[PDB]
RNA sequence: CGUGAGGGAAAGGUGAAAAGAACCCCGGGAGGGGAGUGAAAUAGAGCCUGAAACCGUGGGCUUACAAGCAGUCACGGCCCCGAGGGGUUGUGGCGUGCCUAUUGAAGCAUGAGCCGGCGACUCACGGUCGUGGGCGAGCUUAAGCCGUUGAGGCGGAGGC
RNA sequence: GUGGAGCCUGGGAGUGAGGGCGCGAGCGAUAACGUCCGCGUCCGAGCGCGGGAACAACCGAGACCGCCAGCUAAGGCCCCC
RNA sequence: GGAUGACCCCAGGCGGUAGGGGAGCGUUCCCGAUGCCGAUGAAGGCCGACCCGCGAGGGCGGCUGGAGGUAAGGGAAGUGC
């Protein structure tokens, strides 16, 4: 049995997220958490809410046991870059890509 | 008791119950041909001179076949020459069934 | 009327696409890349298809050389003496018989040494 | 200065292989002896408020 | 019918005494047993040569004035870095190298290339250490 | 390119901007410009010779009468312009819409009547062409329509 | 966008029907997980199909003594599908991108980041050969006219 | 002498920067990967193949496709090969 | 050879830039079509180690897709990057 939770169109740049959910990739929940709740980046924040919104799911819609979860899955993908106009030197007009990520925690029981 | 025969221009090492794949036989399946004996080997040992007189290979044709395609294919840089070619070689099968000598 | 490109270039660069499987980074992902690649690939292909016939022959020399050798003579001595001999028997079966047929091989050396 | 600009573009392998050193190690954590929550080992707990055996500030 | 590759051997450990046996003329052969020639199986794309012990390489032979006169060469990759070394003080300081030089020039390029000089054991002086895998004694 | 809305104005220098050279956005290598030699309206028709459109229309019943599909009649009895009238004459005629039909007569009440069938395809006899009989199975004429076809390869 | 004359875009598609997802759950929200609707929900409104470049997660094979236009030929190994095949590639052989322009380019000469779509020998009227037919000392109509409403006929002025 | 010979009529071209090499000269200095003609050749268009270490035009030889068959060419046959 | 393209045999040719010629494939559209294929699934998409074709391609099968598509034979071009 999985949970899944996505966030999908957060305002972060998927390739510094992924740093953060890289920590977390086959971990127990427990341990997650706390790694998570130390870990300096921004993206700790963000991903934190998928996986505690995941293990909601696990409880409320699943018939999983907190205390069995652990991180089967987890990915970000990707979303639409918002762009953004980063104005030069000598009349040029850069365009930043603001990007945006899909955040995914999949649970499962780890059994025993 | 192996023989190496001739068929197709090549040379091959046959013993009954091999399965081989040769040139193209003019021969209708099912029917059996006699390839001619170049050297006798295992527990008498014949040298053909070019090939033993008295001797052949009675091979069963168990059908005709035409090899997997082969792309042949020519390309000649600056000078736009591309030639693209599919080459399937027709082939005999045939059953070794006996040497004979 | 209006006939435009439609599903047909697509359609063209897939089959391409499809012969440059394996190929390293670009040359298996960009049409362009995979073109050039099957050429030279194209040609390799036809060039080695006869040098094939060439390494190989190759091959079975140096195997009959090292099983003339073991008997006193060499390939060149040898090769003279089955021909003299009128022995037809070629470099594919030699070689095969210098290995699996040790015994009828040593009858082909004696037979060679004899013809000159 | 001449402006110098990249040659050719990196390949994806050459530019993963860059990033071969960027994994983030995972924060290093001691359970605390009061409470036994994990946090970092030499600061005050912040889900008990101890250090050193002692209560050193509120939570 | 395919052409015969064999499964693999056991390898044959050879023994060559080097003593007075012209320096090129002695790696060829070497070098030939290096890559399995001799082998009726052969097989360009594997390792089935023979491991060749060779001893009193200090010993070796060589004509014409080579002793003062064939001069080995390295480039440190500094400038100015290149070496030159005599046959004479090669043979006076590392004995060995100037057999080891010689059958690896006469060897292929490349992995497999690589593979075939470890398995050339050269010795200055007429003993040899490998006793245990029991080396066949060569005349060549 | 020339007949598309945009201005004749170079978009941008033609050196030194490190872009390819351009004029106007209506050439027709930019994306919305012109159409390079695309259709304009035209004029397919052409004068095939008289005597080959007479010999073809001639040769045209000439292939029907030689398979006897071709019929003439002398009137079409109680067809008075209904549908379902013509069906009856048809029936009684050999023609049962297992074949398609070119129907020629001068008679507009039979041509009203025949007209809504799928496998009859109606004409006044000034009308018959070589397309039509073509693509029919049948010829079915009127005798006074007969006369105008004769008088026509006359 | 331009002082202005003026320049001048992009942007279509849920579903048969809103039945446009009550309510519960995590979340500040966004978002999501259930529930419900629907034939279909990877038709959920960022909505038909949903290619490619591009990014990522999982797996198979491989890779840290090796020298390169990245392939190709051979053999072996491993994995997969069920004397065969597919994937991978260890070693060995061979191997100077494509296009353009040139006497000559892998060329250290041009162009091209990559992908998708747009993108260049046409039409009219004359001409001249060839060709498929019609008629042949003759061939042919043009404009118009009548007819049709994808029906054809008339029209000999004129042209050759 | 029956050849992708030739002749005749007509249709379509492209080309009208050549280059190396051998031989015959001129120019140059009995210089030039020079230059300009003649005869030939090859590359051009045979940067396809073998040899020449590598290398358009030197030697060998004109690649319709396939073969894990054979003979040779130049060049080779101590090892790399 | 048979008897005019039925296929079969014999022989000889078949490197190729500019270029000439020939035979084909595919795209849009028209006649064929008041037809035919189509929810028992159109077109398109994603696969295929299968079949046919020298090739351009065409089939077939699985998945996707959800409503179109269109033969033999001809016709016409905004026809292949
Ligand atoms: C280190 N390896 C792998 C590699 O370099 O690709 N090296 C080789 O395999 C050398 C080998 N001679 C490459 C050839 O097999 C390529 N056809
Ligand atoms: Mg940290
Ligand atoms: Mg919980
Ligand atoms: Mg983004
Ligand atoms: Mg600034
Ligand atoms: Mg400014
Ligand atoms: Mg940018
Ligand atoms: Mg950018
Ligand atoms: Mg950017
Ligand atoms: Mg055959
Ligand atoms: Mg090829
Ligand atoms: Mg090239
Ligand atoms: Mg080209
Ligand atoms: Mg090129
Ligand atoms: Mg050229
Ligand atoms: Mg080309
Ligand atoms: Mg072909
Ligand atoms: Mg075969
Ligand atoms: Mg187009
Ligand atoms: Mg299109
Ligand atoms: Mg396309
Ligand atoms: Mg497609
Ligand atoms: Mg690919
Ligand atoms: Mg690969
Ligand atoms: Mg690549
Ligand atoms: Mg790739
Ligand atoms: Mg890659
Ligand atoms: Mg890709
Ligand atoms: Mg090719
Ligand atoms: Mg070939
Ligand atoms: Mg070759
Ligand atoms: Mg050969
Ligand atoms: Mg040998
Ligand atoms: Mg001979
Ligand atoms: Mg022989
Ligand atoms: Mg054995
Ligand atoms: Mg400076
Ligand atoms: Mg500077
Ligand atoms: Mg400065
Ligand atoms: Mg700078
Ligand atoms: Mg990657
Ligand atoms: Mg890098
Ligand atoms: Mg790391
Ligand atoms: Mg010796
Ligand atoms: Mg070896
Ligand atoms: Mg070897
Ligand atoms: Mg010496
Ligand atoms: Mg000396
Ligand atoms: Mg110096
Ligand atoms: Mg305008
Ligand atoms: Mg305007
Ligand atoms: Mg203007
Ligand atoms: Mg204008
Ligand atoms: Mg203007
Ligand atoms: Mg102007
Ligand atoms: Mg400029
Ligand atoms: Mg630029
Ligand atoms: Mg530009
Ligand atoms: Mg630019
Ligand atoms: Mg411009
Ligand atoms: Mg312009
Ligand atoms: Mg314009
Ligand atoms: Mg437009
Ligand atoms: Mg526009
Ligand atoms: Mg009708
Ligand atoms: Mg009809
Ligand atoms: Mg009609
Ligand atoms: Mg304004
Ligand atoms: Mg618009
Ligand atoms: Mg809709
Ligand atoms: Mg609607
Ligand atoms: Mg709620
Ligand atoms: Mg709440
Ligand atoms: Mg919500
Ligand atoms: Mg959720
Ligand atoms: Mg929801
Ligand atoms: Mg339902
Ligand atoms: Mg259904
Ligand atoms: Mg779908
Ligand atoms: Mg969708
Ligand atoms: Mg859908
Ligand atoms: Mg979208
Ligand atoms: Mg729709
Ligand atoms: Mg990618
Ligand atoms: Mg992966
Ligand atoms: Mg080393
Ligand atoms: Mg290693
Ligand atoms: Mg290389
Ligand atoms: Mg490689
Ligand atoms: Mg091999
Ligand atoms: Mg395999
Ligand atoms: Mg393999
Ligand atoms: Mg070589
Ligand atoms: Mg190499
Ligand atoms: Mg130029
Ligand atoms: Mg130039
Ligand atoms: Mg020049
Ligand atoms: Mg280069
Ligand atoms: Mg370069
Ligand atoms: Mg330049
Ligand atoms: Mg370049
Ligand atoms: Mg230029
Ligand atoms: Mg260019
Ligand atoms: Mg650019
Ligand atoms: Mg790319
Ligand atoms: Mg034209
Ligand atoms: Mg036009
Ligand atoms: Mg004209
Ligand atoms: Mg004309
Ligand atoms: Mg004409
Ligand atoms: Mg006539
Ligand atoms: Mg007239
Ligand atoms: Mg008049
Ligand atoms: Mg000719
Ligand atoms: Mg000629
Ligand atoms: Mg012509
Ligand atoms: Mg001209
Ligand atoms: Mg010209
Ligand atoms: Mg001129
Ligand atoms: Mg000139
Ligand atoms: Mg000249
Ligand atoms: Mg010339
Ligand atoms: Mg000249
Ligand atoms: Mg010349
Ligand atoms: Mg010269
Ligand atoms: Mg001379
Ligand atoms: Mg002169
Ligand atoms: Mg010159
Ligand atoms: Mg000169
Ligand atoms: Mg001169
Ligand atoms: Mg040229
Ligand atoms: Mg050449
Ligand atoms: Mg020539
Ligand atoms: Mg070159
Ligand atoms: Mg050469
Ligand atoms: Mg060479
Ligand atoms: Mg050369
Ligand atoms: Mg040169
Ligand atoms: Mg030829
Ligand atoms: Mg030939
Ligand atoms: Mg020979
Ligand atoms: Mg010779
Ligand atoms: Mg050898
Ligand atoms: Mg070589
Ligand atoms: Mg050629
Ligand atoms: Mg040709
Ligand atoms: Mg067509
Ligand atoms: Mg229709
Ligand atoms: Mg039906
Ligand atoms: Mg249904
Ligand atoms: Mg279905
Ligand atoms: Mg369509
Ligand atoms: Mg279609
Ligand atoms: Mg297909
Ligand atoms: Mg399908
Ligand atoms: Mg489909
Ligand atoms: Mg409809
Ligand atoms: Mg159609
Ligand atoms: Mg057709
Ligand atoms: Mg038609
Ligand atoms: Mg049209
Ligand atoms: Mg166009
Ligand atoms: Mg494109
Ligand atoms: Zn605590």
């Amino acid at each position: 049995m999985e949970a899944k939770a996505i966030a999908r169109y957060v305002r972060i740049s998927p390739r510094k997220v992924r740093l953060v959910v890289d920590l977390i990739r086959g971990k127990s929940l427990e341990e997650a958490r706390n790694i998570l709740r130390y870990t300096n980046k921004r993206g700790a924040y963000f991903v934190a809410k998928v996986l505690e919104s995941a293990a909601a799911n696990a409880v409320n819609n699943h018939d999983m046991l907190e205390d069995r979860l652990y991180v089967k899955a987890a990915y970000v993908d990707e979303g639409p870059a918002l762009k953004r106009v980063l104005p030069r030197a000598r009349g040029r007009a850069d365009i930043i890509k603001k990007r945006t990520s899909h955040i995914t925690v999949i649970l499962g029981e780890k059994h025993g | 008791m192996f023989a190496i025969v001739k068929t197709g221009g090549k040379q091959y090492r046959v013993e009954p119950g091999l399965k081989l794949r040769v040139e193209k036989l003019d021969a209708e399946p099912g029917a059996t041909v006699e390839l001619p004996v170049l050297l006798l080997g295992g527990e008498k040992t014949v040298v053909g001179t070019p090939v033993v007189e008295g001797a052949s290979v009675v091979a069963e044709v168990l059908g005709h076949g035409r090899g997997k395609k082969i792309l042949v294919s020519k390309f000649k840089a600056k000078v736009q020459y591309r030639r693209k070619k599919g080459h399937r070689q027709p082939y005999t099968e045939l059953l070794i069934k006996e040497i004979r000598g | 009327p209006r006939a435009k490109t439609g599903v047909v270039r697509r359609r063209k660069h897939k089959k391409i696409l499809k012969l440059a499987k394996g190929y390293w980074g670009l040359r298996s992902k960009s049409f362009r890349k995979a073109r050039e690649t099957l050429f030279a690939a194209g040609n390799y292909a036809y060039a080695h298809r006869k040098r094939r016939k060439r390494d190989f022959r190759r091959l079975w020399i140096v195997r009959i050389n090292a099983a003339c050798r073991q008997h006193g003579l060499n390939y060149s001595t040898f090769i003279h003496g089955l021909k003299k001999a009128g022995i037809e028997v070629d470099r594919k079966n030699l070689a095969d018989l210098a290995v699996r047929e040790p015994q009828v091989f040593a009858e082909l050396v004696e037979r060679a040494k004899a013809a000159q | 200065a001449k402006h110098p600009v990249p040659k050719k573009k990196t390949s994806k392998a050459r530019r993963d292989a860059r990033r071969s050193h960027h994994a983030l190690t995972p924060p290093t954590l001691v359970p605390c002896p009061e409470c036994k929550a994990m946090k970092p080992p030499h600061t005050v707990c912040p889900e008990c408020g101890y250090y050193a055996g002692r209560k050193v500030l509120e939570v | 019918m395919k052409t015969y590759v064999p499964k693999q051997v056991e390898p044959r450990w050879v023994l060559i005494d080097a003593e007075g046996k012209t320096l090129g003329r002695l790696a060829t052969k070497i070098a030939t047993l290096l890559r399995g020639k001799h082998r009726p199986d052969w097989t360009p794309n594997v390792a089935m040569g023979d491991f060749v012990v060779v001893v009193n390489a200090d010993k070796i032979r060589v004509t014409g004035k080579k002793l003062e006169q064939k001069i080995y060469t390295r480039y440190s990759g500094y400038p100015g870095g290149l070496k030159k070394i005599p046959l004479e003080k090669m043979l006076a300081t590392h004995p060995e190298r100037v057999l080891e030089h010689a059958v690896k020039g006469m060897l292929p390029k490349g992995p497999l290339g690589r593979r075939l000089f470890k398995r050339l054991k050269v010795y200055a002086g007429p003993d040899h250490p490998h006793q245990a895998q029991r080396p066949e004694k060569l005349e060549v | 390119r020339g007949e598309v809305a945009y201005s004749g104005r170079k978009i941008w220098p033609q050196k030194h901007t490190g872009r390819a050279r351009h004029g106007d956005i209506g050439a027709p290598i930019f994306v919305g410009g012109g159409v390079v030699f695309g259709p304009k309206p035209r004029d397919y028709s052409y004068t095939l010779p008289k005597k080959v459109r007479k010999k073809g229309l001639a040769m045209a019943v000439a292939d029907r009468a030689r398979e006897g599909k071709l019929l003439l009649v002398e009137a079409f009895a109680g067809v008075n312009g209904k549908t379902k009238e013509f069906l009856a004459w048809a029936k009684e005629a050999g023609l049962d819409g297992s074949e398609s039909v070119l129907l020629v007569t001068g008679n507009e009440l039979v041509r009203r009547a025949a007209r809504n069938l799928p496998w009859v395809v109606t004409l006044a006899p000034e009308g018959l062409n070589v397309y039509d009989i073509v693509r029919t199975e049948r010829l079915v004429m009127d005798l006074d329509a007969w006369e105008v076809f004769q008088n026509r390869i006359g």
